[PDB]
């Protein structure tokens, strides 16, 4: 244990940017914290970055102002920052740095772990199996995704992905009521709702939405506005990540961590780069974006021996539609599979604007079948797949050809598009959607042909719905 | 005490001996007591970024210690007059001289301290009484159209000592001493607050209040709020005058831009002239307005710090309690400046240049906004919004800034490059823009005319069935046809190049929801294959004649002499030669 | 790119003038 | 005034290019003036540009060649760079130091004044209302201009831009003669003319045509060749700039300022960054250049109390016929408007080739209307130049499919590009137009549509003029 007092100075040499250097520094230590006291009595805190023997330097936090060269004074805490961690946060709101703002205290943590977190045993791994409810139909229905599966949300500026967030956070659910409801007693789900970088009206949006649904017993809500410091917006995922640990490994749950606005991380990314004098890379941004990125997204799966799981869906602001954006990629290189919206659809006013056409989810073969679910769920979304995909070739071909030309299973085809963005498509802002019944509007909407064109399903499974 | 020069280059000193003084704080230079702000300290060396013109100095000058940090004196005298980055009381400053011509070095305070102004305390003012950081001392009658007052700034309380009587009291005449712990003090009725650090408030409330913007086809299309962000590339400035006249808002706070004189000198000559009606009186003059303006001659500090001390200074009105708006001609000049300023502190720039501190810096200069609760008397509320951009270089979406601007402010306004090159200034790619708000306007919409909610749906599908069809015409039927004309049409009819006659400056928007309306139930009609009981696009092209003619004069009315009613009628007109055209197919 | 580094190196070899 | 002894120095610690470092130097003044003395005796001149402690640095006007670290003498005059500056240059002929060269005497000066001239306080600046008479079609009516206006002429290598420059400046007269003719011709127009980076042939060509009008009782010229020097064109314009103001501001006159080939002062002014080691900004160029263009560029406009007037024509290349360049682009940030001669209009043989589609005048709001040019002006240029745009789309939709689409309107708009070209565009060397008389062209070109097609006019002043 720490049994060593802190220590005090008052000499320095200057400060640099939002950089503070100083001297005569006994045995520095790197990635130590330290707050700092102004004239006027204002404190501060800061982290080091730079040490070369004697000479310190560190940023700080809250940003550098009315800093005097002889009446100010850091004081070292001799440590690394240490994440006060435990189970009680849920049903808490925190700030950037964790300093509560639900007009709540202290947080009395049980444990104290490192902010940067370790990596997992890549031998210590299991191969994602069941699914998770999110409550949206264009989700669950074709790309639903898994234990430990990551999947990002590409979308662009000026687009409702928060709200479309806001509504997952307050209707994401398992699905142990399938095998009973009396199963479903075991509420270990949990949610971490991380928003960085956030117009303070959408936080305001965020927190009255979460407080009307009264659902923030398993809720753990960490929010950081634009305006606060830069080098605390690198600090609240380390933060999310460690709590989301602790619950699903130590506690043995299973959270659904969720992030924002990663572009605006790479932004604070690129904002420590320049305060660490390292010659930019390819458009910019630093060339090792790769590694953390890296380090933030594998934090999740399933272990052995263990009761629980962690699924991250991060949400990704496509700059101007540039697909061969470096950010982007090694998102999509990283995780596995992607979500699309659309732009068009949000103009058409169906919401939420989810395109399907391009979606892709990668380890859905396994995360649904027989036992876990319905049998044909696979098979439904490849049939709706399939048949959107013919309808909008029929369209195509429609827009210039025109209806004297046109038969009758085109017409079907027509009917059945329509009816699909109109019907399954549309979601509304408060509708709690279940498996159950999104399998059974998706057969009503298949009902529509008869047998002879639904090919691609063996008759001995069309058998179970086909004539009802 | 003071100290020495170093010796020196381009906009910036460099001075031995300043160890001691805090580096974001103020300093004199040199024997003309040149302004500057200190912006590196190493060691007793520092160098030191200066504001006016920076020839004619010597090493080794003196170097007066430095005052407070940087600040802007406030309180009656304001929405009066005219001032520029550092608060120059320039209409001061001609008579000063009696030539004008050279501005030289001068040292004038903003306020006139030789003019004297009546102040009644509020009654509830009691000796011995307790005063928190947001009560109202008492009324000032300032001028004509509105009267702001004054409060205690964010201190604690403390038992009043002394509190003057009413009367006319001329430049400080020191209106009330307090008492605190151990600490007996003056107050004037001016006070000076710092820049670039703005005071707080209780609580932020929830925006729900219609904008009468100024201008069609904004808000026809893409609504804002009364306390809200907004981004408008400047490819003008007619927009807030519109609002002056139309919008609730009491004050708006033009900021120059510098990059261009002329319009400047225009806008300076024009102001007096500004003619409307407040409660049925003939308000000739807006003279109720704070205009700040700085030319590209000045040097860059300058051209940094003016958005700031017009920000201060909006701030500190609608912490009075009135709902007031903004209007910024920068975002192109800011971001050089601040590219500039970066070069010359020698550290790498990104990849197109800015630096780092664009992102955060123009986040934080922005958001500062929204309705108000207010940290004393509970009366106050107030509220401000923003509204301003810059013609990116080239129509560059992917300039650093946009990509700032979309993502902290959240009504974008388009403006394609391929119809901007052809002097459509009220042009826009729509493809690029977003829509703040839909549910701000639900209320509004129940109450007053609710049936626009679909027809601008029905407008959009128009505007990407164009977007899709000009590529087919690239490379046809008379179906697709249809959407086009109408497309066409609407967009004759809406991007309206009027050139700024005065004939386009008006907005009622209950008289031009109609010709929307119109377009819309024409394409309605004719999109049934064009046969109502379905004929080609070209068979009513050529029923219709002089129709189309007219519909698309409809634009040229001057609803000042035309009269509302007679409006409505010519509406009317319109509607019935459509179901009479049409009845005859 | 070139040009940056080019400069970033003057600067550091400015630096270790003492 | 200074009433002390001069100083001098020997002290030389090196020469970088067309810089000159120095040390132990007392009490320096930044921007001072220096005199130089060779060992072969030649006399020299220069500017300092850095200071630091006891070394400073200058910069040679006309380069270092035969300088010595021991052998050369350097002379401190501690004032700032004073000009001479009288009504007597007019007639006269000098190079860019300002020495004569037209065999003429040395300068005998009025006054002293400064090359930074002086910060103009805005509130004086009178708004421009009067629009001057060019005489070429495409300016008139079409992107008028006025005087005080600012406007530039962007060109490129081998156009023919140089007589444009010719044509704008003979043909100089007001378009206010509906009123007695006498008191018109009072009016005159004194030219100062500043070469800059411009060859023997194109010098004598414009002195030439300056002897052929017979104006040079009003005509100041400064000249530079391309054998001469290459820092002497950072301090040429100013000079010039600041004889128009003493020109204008205090002899009363009417004058009109032309400046040659801005991208040689960018050049050298990159040069000197070069030299300077100094952060760079993009294609090399420093960047505070932005900053020295508004310097250059705002010495314009008339003032009250006073009558007099100065018009910005400055003539500027863009390589590789490129709009993205930056000095075009930064030009375009200070100057209010644009021309943009073409190459492609070159190429047939129509002069002179102005494209009309880029180009901008913003301050003809106000500059016309009735009583100032005609009650109908500005929308018929607008009813023309929207005409015109769209007769560009049919020509381009003729070029990627071909006549056997186009229908009868795309004949009547190819037919209005071509008589457009014709007649309103080619003007001739010596072809002075009258405003009514391009009016009534305009008129003309309308004609040939009849009342349906035009768009953007009203319908009252169609009755009003279109029959007749």
């Amino acid at each position: 244990y720490l049994s060593q007092p802190r220590l005090t100075y008052k000499t320095v040499s200057g400060v640099n940017g939002p950089l503070v250097i100083l001297d005569h520094v006994k045995f520095p230590r790197y990635a130590e914290i330290v707050h700092l006291t102004l004239p006027d009595g204002t404190k501060r805190s800061g982290q080091v970055l730079e040490v070369s023997g004697s000479k310190a330097v560190v940023q700080v936090f809250e940003g550098t102002s009315g800093i005097d060269a002889k009446k100010t004074s850091c004081e070292f805490t001799g440590d690394i920052l240490r994440t006060p961690v435990s189970e009680d946060m849920l049903g808490r709101v925190f700030n950037g740095s964790g300093k509560p703002i639900d007009r709540g205290p202290v947080v009395l943590a049980e444990d104290f772990l490192d902010i940067m977190g370790q990596p997992i045993n890549p031998q210590c791994r299991i191969y994602p199996e069941e699914m998770i409810q999110t409550g949206i139909s264009a989700i669950d229905g074709m790309n639903s995704i898994a234990r430990g599966q990551k999947i990002p949300i590409f979308s662009a500026a000026g687009l409702p992905h928060n709200e479309i967030a806001a509504q997952i956070c307050r209707q994401a659910g398992l699905v142990k009521k399938s095998k009973d409801v009396v199963d479903y007693s075991e509420e270990n789900f949990a949610i971490v709702f991380a928003a960085m970088g956030v117009n303070m009206e959408t936080a305001r949006f965020f927190k009255s939405d979460f407080e009307e649904n009264g659902s923030m017993d398993n809720v753990c809500l960490f929010l950081n506005l634009a305006n606060d410091p830069t080098i605390e917006r690198i600090i609240t995922p380390r933060l999310a990540l460690t709590t989301a640990e602790f619950l699903a490994y130590q506690c043995e749950k299973h959270v659904l961590v969720i992030l924002t606005d990663m572009s605006s991380y790479a932004e604070a990314l690129r904002e420590v780069s320049a305060a660490r004098e390292e010659v930019p890379g390819r458009r910019g941004f630093p060339g090792y974006m790769y590694t953390d990125l890296a380090t933030i997204y594998e934090r999740a799966g399933r272990v052995e021996g263990r009761n629980g799981s962690i699924t991250q869906i991060p949400i990704l602001t496509m700059p101007n539609d540039d697909i061969t954006h470096p950010i982007p990629d090694l998102t999509g290189y990283i995780t596995e599979g992607q979500i699309y919206v659309d732009r068009q659809l949000h103009n058409r006013q169906i919401y939420p604007p989810i395109n399907v056409l391009p979606s892709l989810s990668r380890l859905m073969k396994s995360a649904i079948g027989e036992g876990m679910t319905r049998k044909d769920h696979a098979d439904v979304s490849n049939q709706l797949y399939a048949c959107y995909a013919i309808g909008k070739d029929v369209q195509a071909m429609k827009a210039v050809v025109g209806e004297e030309a046109l038969t009758s299973d085109d017409l079907l085809y027509l009917e059945f598009l329509q009816k699909f963005e109109k019907n399954f498509i549309t979601q509304g802002p408060y509708e709690n959607r279940t498996v159950y019944e999104t399998l059974d509007i998706g057969w009503q909407l298949l009902r529509i042909f008869p047998k002879e064109m639904l090919k691609r399903i063996p008759q001995s499974t069309l058998s179970e719905f086909y004539p009802r | 005490t003071f100290g020495y020069v170093h010796g020196v280059s381009g906009p910036v000193v460099t001075a031995c001996d300043m160890a001691g003084a805090a580096m974001y704080e103020l300093v004199r230079v040199g024997h003309s007591e040149l302004v500057g702000e200190i912006i590196r300290l190493e060691g007793d060396m520092a160098t030191i970024q200066v504001y006016e013109e920076t020839s004619g100095v010597s090493v080794g000058d003196p170097v007066l210690r430095t005052g407070k940090p940087l600040s802007v004196e406030l309180g009656p005298g304001i929405m009066g007059a005219i001032f520029d980055g550092i608060q120059r009381p320039l209409s001061d400053i001609s008579s000063q001289t009696q030539s004008i011509y050279i501005p030289r070095g001068v040292n004038v305070s903003a306020l006139s301290r030789d003019i004297k102004w009546e102040f009644i305390p509020s009654k509830n003012l009691r000796v011995g009484s307790h005063i928190t950081g947001g009560d109202i001392y008492g009324i000032v009658n300032e001028n004509s159209l509105i009267k702001h007052k004054i409060m205690l700034p964010p201190r604690n309380r403390g038992s009043v000592t002394y509190i003057a009587p009413p009367g006319n009291y001329d430049a400080s005449d020191v209106v009330l001493e307090l008492e605190f712990e151990g600490v007996k003090e003056k107050f004037s009725m001016v006070q000076v607050w710092p820049v670039r650090q703005v005071r707080p408030v209780t609580e932020k409330l929830p925006a729900n209040h219609p904008l009468l913007t100024g201008q069609r086809v904004l808000d026809a299309l893409f609504p804002c709020v009364q306390g809200g962000t907004t981004a408008i590339p400047g490819a003008k400035t007619v927009i807030s005058q519109s609002l002056s006249k139309y919008s609730n808002s009491d004050v708006i706070i033009y900021v120059g831009c510098g990059e261009r004189g002329n319009e400047m000198s225009e806008v300076l000559r024009d102001f007096p002239e500004l003619t409307m009606e407040v409660d049925g009186k003939v308000e000739s003059i807006m003279k109720r307005t704070a205009l700040v303006a700085n030319t590209s001659n000045m040097p860059v500090a300058a051209r940094e710090a003016s958005i700031y001390t017009g920000i201060t200074l909006s701030e500190y009105f609608r912490d009075m309690g009135y709902h007031v708006s903004m209007m910024a001609d920068s975002t192109s000049r800011w971001a050089e400046a601040l590219r500039e300023i970066s070069g010359r502190l020698a550290e790498m720039p990104a990849d197109s240049g800015y630096p780092a501190y664009l992102g955060a810096r123009l986040a934080s200069f922005y958001e500062r906004a929204g309705r108000v609760k207010c940290l004393g008397n509970p009366e106050r509320e107030g509220s401000v919004s923003i509204v301003g951009a810059v013609s990116p270089p080239g129509g560059d979406f992917s300039d650093p800034v946009t990509s700032a601007t979309l993502g902290i402010v959240q009504v974008f306004w388009g403006l394609d490059k391929k119809l901007a090159q052809r002097k459509h200034f009220p042009s826009v790619n729509w493809l690029i823009s977003y829509s703040k708000y839909m549910r701000a306007l639900d209320e509004y919409y129940d109450k007053h005319f609710t049936e626009f909610v679909p027809l601008r749906t029905k407008a959009k599908e128009i505007l990407q069935e164009e977007e899709d069809l000009a590529e087919i015409v690239q490379l046809l039927a008379e179906t697709d046809k249809i959407t086009l004309e109408v497309a066409k049409l609407i967009k004759d009819d809406f991007l309206q190049q009027n050139g700024y006659t005065p004939y386009d400056r008006f907005c009622p928007f209950y008289k031009t929801v109609g010709m929307l309306s119109n377009m819309i139930s024409f394409y309605d009609m004719a999109r049934r294959a064009v046969e109502t009981t379905a004929i080609t696009w070209s068979i009513i092209r050529e029923h219709m004649g002089e129709i189309l003619y007219k519909l698309s004069s409809m634009k040229f009315k001057d609803p000042v002499k035309d009269g509302e009613a007679k409006i409505k009628a010519d509406y009317a007109q319109l509607l019935e030669d459509m179901q009479n055209a049409f009845r005859s197919l | 790119f070139y040009r940056l580094k080019k400069i970033q190196e003057k600067k550091k070899i400015i630096k270790e003038k003492f």
